[PDB]
């Protein structure tokens, strides 16, 4: 009588403490994937920037070369 | 210089496993009676 | 002219922040079972 | 009482086991993101370095000539 | 007996739930940390490309106006 | 000019880690 109500009672702990722990892990995992997007794009366009810069190098280096 | 060259990253299908995760995560959840 | 070349800079602090949160969040959902 | 209790604890392990599948796989997913991430910094960063040899390299082919002019 | 199962259940899944939440704030701890690293070679990346420009531009500016100014001085 | 490199080996490796210890944390009820 006395132990199934301490079973009981460990039981609404064990489950309360998962859901919560769980509810933040899904926080936690919205916001590394949105870390992942920002790093993504950042990246994306300096590469875009770097290959960019790189074409009109070669027209300016081609313009004063045949100069 | 034509030789040098850039890379470009594309992660969608790991963003997209993270939201199944998150969404299968809700699955995972207790109810006692 | 190159003008049009535009490089861009990266913020993730307030991503961070919610992580240390989550992380703050979970050392209080252990389970201190009372034997 | 004993036969609800134990059914509550079936719950909980099955619910239990399945988050922790689910995290492994997102952790793996982390990981593998992590590896592109830093594959394509350091790629792009190896063409910057060398963007910046070849701009010292032909910016000192040009001077040198002009100078000589 | 039942109520020495029914405990011996409870210590698992406690041990086994706080493991795993000690091992998943770890793992929290190093994918921030990660971050923090990727967001550092990044900008730092994104400011020496920024610096490139504006030497680049000052170059540009400086060598492709001395020869404008030898396209007049050759024509006397 | 600056450019500098990224080395988070050590990082995928604590989270390699992680998931191998999180294989131990099942409930064989």
């Amino acid at each position: 009588g006395v132990t199934q109500n301490v079973l009981y009672e460990n039981q609404k702990q064990i489950a309360n403490q998962f859901n919560k722990a769980i509810s933040q892990i899904q926080e936690s995992l919205t916001t590394t994937s949105t870390a992942l997007g920002k790093l993504q794009d950042v990246v994306n366009q300096n590469a875009q920037a770097l290959n960019t810069l790189v074409k009109q190098l070669s027209s300016n280096f081609g313009a004063i070369s045949s100069v | 210089l034509d030789q040098i060259n850039v890379t470009f990253l594309d992660l969608e299908y790991e963003m997209k496993k993270l939201e199944e995760a998150i969404k299968k995560l809700e699955e995972s959840y207790i109810d006692l009676k």
